[PDB]
């Protein structure tokens, strides 16, 4: 039973539990992209005034 | 392979070590026949007593 | 039988039983390599913040 | 064979394994060069803004 209890828990974890090291790369990736979207949005707001001259 | 070669070499000796272990019991038996042959070769025994020697 | 019990038990141990001293060396090598790879991944995540300036 | 394995392992160790201390020297040099180039990249963009006056 215990050998079966171990293999079930190991096999269950591979589907349910996340890889923290692997998830951080994705979390880092989208957080930088958040700023790039935030940066260029402010550029877009400033785009209009160039014709008000 | 060298690590594999080493592990076989112990296993080779274990086979060799065991066959010599079986020859140990064989050798002790042949001596026991030999000493009984000395007693059996003495002249003060009859046919019955030497037959009991032949039993063993 | 006792001799063969000795010689065969020695035969299986050299096949099945581990080397406790020899395995500690590999155990430490992987424990060290884990920490080196752990830090380099942490360096790699921050590597992309350079272009955010 | 124990002698042969010991010498051979070191024979391969020198060929394939990296120098952990020496490679940190290279890593820290390329890290700063990346910072230096990036800051000059920020400078090159702002350079063209001069003649708008």
């Amino acid at each position: 039973l215990m050998n079966a209890y171990e293999n079930t828990q190991a096999s269950e974890s591979r589907i349910r539990d996340t890889d923290m090291a692997e998830q951080m790369t994705s979390f880092t990736r989208y957080q930088i992209l958040t700023q790039a979207a935030t940066s260029m949005l402010a550029q877009a707001n400033m785009k209009s005034q160039s014709v008000m001259r | 392979g060298l690590r594999r070669a080493e592990q076989n070499t112990e296993d080779g000796m274990s086979l060799i070590q065991t066959a010599e272990g079986y020859l140990q019991e064989t050798h002790e038996i042949v001596q026991r026949v030999r000493v009984l042959a000395v007693q059996a070769a003495n002249g003060i025994y009859s046919e019955e007593d030497r037959q009991q020697i032949q039993v063993e």
